[PDB]
Formats: C-alpha cells, structure tokens, sequence
C-alpha cells in the first residue's frame, strides 16, 4: 500500500479517459413514466451520467494496488459507490457555481452544462437538489475543502470494506486504512492550524451517502437504473476500456 | 507528548459510560409489564428501547441547548440509527447471532414469523462489521452521542448542533490518542469509527422504506413508532 498516497490520487485526477465505450447503466426504459416531452432531456442527461461513470471505472482501475484486488471485489466496489462519487464530484463542480436571502440556483452536472434550480422543481427533485449544494458544495467552501482532500475523500468512498459480498475483505480494509493515515498526515502537515479538520472531512461521507440514498428512489422510480447489468458493466469496462491519457 | 484528556472530557466520558449501563437494560422490568403477535413483540420492544435513547439524549450535555424542535427533529432521525447501534452491541460471534437477554423479539424465528425475514441478513452483516471493530463502552458511547448530534436536514440552527457535536468528536479523538500513545493507528481507529456514521444512514433509510412497506400493505406502527418515524 506504500504507492498509495494523496500525490498519486492527484496526478490521477489530470488523467482523462479516452473514447468511452458506452455502458449503459443509466438509461431511458421501454416503458417509463418520465412524460413523453422530458424524454430526449432525461435520456441525454442520462448519456451524460454513463460517461462520468465509464471515466469513474477507468478511475478506480489504475489506483495503486485496486487492480491487485480479487475481480469479484472490485466490481463490487465500483456497484456500491459509483452513485455517491458522480454526486461528490458534482457538489465538487457546483462549488464554481456558489455566489457565479435565496439558495443556490445553478448544479454543475458536467464542466460544460448546468442544472438550474427551476428544472429540478420541476422534476420533483428540489429537496435533493438544494442538499447537494448546501450538505456537500456550500459546506465543502465554507470547510476550504482542496483538491488533496478532494481526491483522498473519493478513495475513502470507493474503499469500502463493508459492501456485503467481498471475498476479501482484509485487503480492502488495509486500503482505506492506509487513506486514513494519508489523509490525518495531510491534515498535520499543510492544515496545522485547523483542529477537527480529519473528522469535519469525514463528516461530509454519511452527508453524502443520505444523498446518494434519495437519488436511487428516484432514479428506480422513473425506472432509470438497468441495476440487473450494471456489474456485468463494470466487468467489461475494467477489462476492455482504454487507459487514460495523460495531458501534460 | 500525547495531549492528556481535560478534565471536562473524562467526567464526559464517565458520565457518557454511567448511564449507557443503566440504559443499557431494556428493563424496569417492563418486559413483564408491558402471526400478528411475532409483529408486536417487536414494536413494543423497540418503544421500550427508544425511550431509553431519548432519556439517554436528554440527559446528554448541549442537548437542552438547542430549540425544542431541533430536538425532535434530532431524535426522530437518531432514533433508528442508535437502534442499529444497540442491536448490534449485543451480537455474539460463536453463535452468529443478537443474543438480548430477552432473546425473542429480535431473533431470526420472530422476524421470520412476522415477515420481515428479509432484513435479518443485511442486520447481521452488520453485526459482524461493527463486532470486528472492538469498540469498547467509550467509542460506542462517545459514538452514539456523535449519532444523536449529527446533522439532520430541517434543523433551525444547525451551525449550534455541530459546534456540540464537535465537543464528543474531538473527545472521541483525544481519547483515542492517548489509549494508543499518539500512534498513527489513531486516525485509522478514529476514521474507521466514524465510517459507522455512513453505514448507519443505509440502516436507517431502510428502516423507513419498511414503515413505508407496512403502509401498503396497511399493517400499523403503534402511535409513538408512527409519530417518532414520520408515517
Ligand atoms: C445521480 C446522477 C445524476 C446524473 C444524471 C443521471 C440521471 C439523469 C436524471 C437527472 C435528472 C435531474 C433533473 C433534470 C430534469 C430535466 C428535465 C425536466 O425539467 O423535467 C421536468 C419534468 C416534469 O414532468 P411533469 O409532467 O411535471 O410530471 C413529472 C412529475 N414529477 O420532470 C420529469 O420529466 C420527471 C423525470 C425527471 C427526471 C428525474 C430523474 C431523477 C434523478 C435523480 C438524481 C438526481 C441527482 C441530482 C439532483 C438533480
Ligand atoms: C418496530 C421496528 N423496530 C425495528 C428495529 C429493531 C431492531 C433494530 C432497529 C430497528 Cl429500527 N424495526 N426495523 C427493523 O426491524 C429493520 C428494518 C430494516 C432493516 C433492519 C431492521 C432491523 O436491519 C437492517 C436492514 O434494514 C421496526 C420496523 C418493523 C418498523
Ligand atoms: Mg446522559
């Protein structure tokens, strides 16, 4: 676990995927109650999520010692986190957006696009909508969140030892504790003045999970998800997807 | 060296310690006191067991600080969460299964009789993670006021319920440093402790997607379980 560490994740996250070859884990049903004239909107946002999700598989692959992993667990891994990580890195974006006595209107969904406050009214997601922007963008700000924070908290979301059917458990175990201690030693090093700054970070996880919680009841509401498929996705995306280019 | 613990965080802790013991009992012997039957056990089971949490959150320091509805709001959202909490603190690994002295209710056979079978195994997963951690009495109550102050959405001041909520994490954390000589295996303990925190709001959400399963089906909560989760 010693290539592990916060450099790593952050010449990482310059790294961008190539050509994604598209999974289709989101996606407009056959029969679906989104209404006939929000269909194309829904489908192409949904086009969108699946791109973010393919660079988040080629994301997860080439973390230091993930591949070493038994396969089973790390497309149990990438099942069981990938909802939270495409909020995360969107409250990440909307940031830009904050004020660019009223809410945040704007939720940056890709670096070209955003979602306006109005269109989630109107979708029946408001709720869901101003959390994103208050429990995770406006309080990432307010903590001075950086993008070594950033990229470690992804890790510690992705690492998960308690998704139910690893087959090694101890080995993802020692993962995220090795993110534990790069991220407390982040947090001695650069952020000394700051106490309770390693638990404020952390706070911001099961804020994310509730979130991550209430979109998937929206999602299977609109019948989105093709939850049957989604590990067969992620089997052939770790297997078959191109490595990422660095820009330099 | 390792920062020692103040003496306003061991009386915390030893308080915190006291009455996690005399709440610990689902007692006053109110199990004498107090397919559908199967059912029942656990719905006054768990009455019996919130109203200790809701004691226990009372008599918690900064929780007669904050607005009466902040406090609902916190109890009716910690409520089922601690429940996992409780119930997985009495898990015993030779056996694989609750053992609650009054070992009916929350067994596999009564959860199986009054339909709810299906919950038994996500539960007991998460009996062995939690068990795998070897929380002793401080870290599970330390934690379970951490539970209690978390941030809840629709509180008035939520600003005031973290600032008092910081008090139990930076004593969790000193507490921690200073069982394990200032180790860099703090983080991981203290990190890995508040990991709970996130599996606990899965537990909870399914909790309430069974009230909503029960609606459906149009089998009732008792009263005090439909107010404090929200029919
Ligand atoms: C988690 C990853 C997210 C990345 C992208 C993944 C999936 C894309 C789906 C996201 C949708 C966000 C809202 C965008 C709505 C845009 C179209 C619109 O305005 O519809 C109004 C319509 C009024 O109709 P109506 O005729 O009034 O009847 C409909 C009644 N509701 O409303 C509808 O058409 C109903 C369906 C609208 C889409 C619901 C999607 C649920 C997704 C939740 C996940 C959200 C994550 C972040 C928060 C935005
Ligand atoms: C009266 C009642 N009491 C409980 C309960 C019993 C023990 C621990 C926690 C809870 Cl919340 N529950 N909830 C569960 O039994 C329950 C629900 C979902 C779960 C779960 C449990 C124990 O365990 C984890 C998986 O999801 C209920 C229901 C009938 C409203
Ligand atoms: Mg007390």
């Amino acid at each position: 676990v010693q290539e592990l560490s916060i450099e790593r994740l952050l010449e990482m996250e310059s790294l961008v995927a190539d050509p994604s070859e598209e999974f289709q884990f989101l996606r407009v049903g056959p029969d679906s109650n989104v209404p006939p004239k929000f269909r194309a909107p829904v489908s192409s946002l949904c086009q969108i999520g699946n791109k973010q999700i393919a660079a988040l598989v080629v994301w997860a692959r080439d973390i230091p010692h993930f591949s070493q992993l038994e396969m089973e667990d790390q497309i149990l891994l990438i099942k069981g986190s990938w909802n939270e990580l495409l909020l995360f890195a969107i409250a990440w974006r909307s940031m830009e957006f904050l004020t660019r006595t009223s809410p945040p209107q704007l939720m940056c969904l890709m670096p070209g696009m955003t979602l306006h406050r109005n269109s989630a009214l109107q979708a029946g997601v408001g709720q869901i909508f101003d959390r994103v922007l208050s429990e995770l963008s406006l309080k990432m700000r307010t903590l001075r969140v950086d993008q070594a924070e950033y990229v470690a908290l992804k890790a510690i979301i992705l690492l998960n030892p308690d998704v139910k059917g690893l087959k090694n458990r101890q080995e993802v175990e020692v993962l995220r504790e090795k993110m534990f201690l790069c991220l407390d030693e982040y947090c001695r090093r650069s952020r000394s003045s700051e106490e309770g700054r390693f638990a404020a970070l952390l706070l911001r996880l099961p804020a994310l999970r509730s979130i991550s919680l209430k979109s998937f009841e929206h999602l299977f509401f609109f019948h989105l998800v093709a939850d049957t498929s989604i590990a067969g996705y992620i089997r052939d995306a770790l297997r078959n997807h191109a490595p990422p280019i660095d820009t330099n | 060296n390792v920062p020692p613990l103040t003496a306003n965080q061991k009386s915390l802790i030893a308080r915190l310690v006291y009455y996690q013991e005399g709440y610990e009992q689902p007692s006053e012997e109110d199990l004498k006191r107090v397919s559908d039957m199967p059912f029942r056990q656990i719905t006054e089971m768990t009455i019996l067991t919130v109203q200790l949490i809701v004691e226990f959150a009372k008599g918690l320091p900064g929780f007669s600080k904050i607005s009466q509805s902040d406090q609902i709001t916190l109890l009716k959202a910690c409520s089922s969460e601690v429940m996992m909490l409780r119930v997985a603190r009495r898990y015993d690994a030779a056996t694989d299964s609750v053992l609650f002295a009054n070992n009916q209710a929350y067994t596999r056979d009564n959860y199986r009789k009054a339909g709810m079978a299906y919950v038994i195994e996500d539960l007991l997963h998460f009996c062995r993670c939690m068990y795998s951690m070897m929380m002793d009495n401080v870290h599970y109550a330390l934690l379970t006021a951490i539970v209690i102050f978390s941030d809840r959405p629709g509180l008035e001041q939520p600003s005031l319920v973290e600032e008092i909520q910081r008090y139990y994490l930076n004593t969790l954390r000193v507490y921690i440093l200073n069982q394990n000589s200032a180790s860099p295996r703090s983080a991981v303990i203290f990190g890995k402790i508040l990991g709970i925190l996130t599996e606990i709001r899965t537990l909870g959400m399914q909790n309430s997607n069974m009230c909503i399963s029960l609606k459906l089906k149009n089998r009732k909560l008792p009263p005090f379980l439909e107010e404090i989760w929200d029919v």
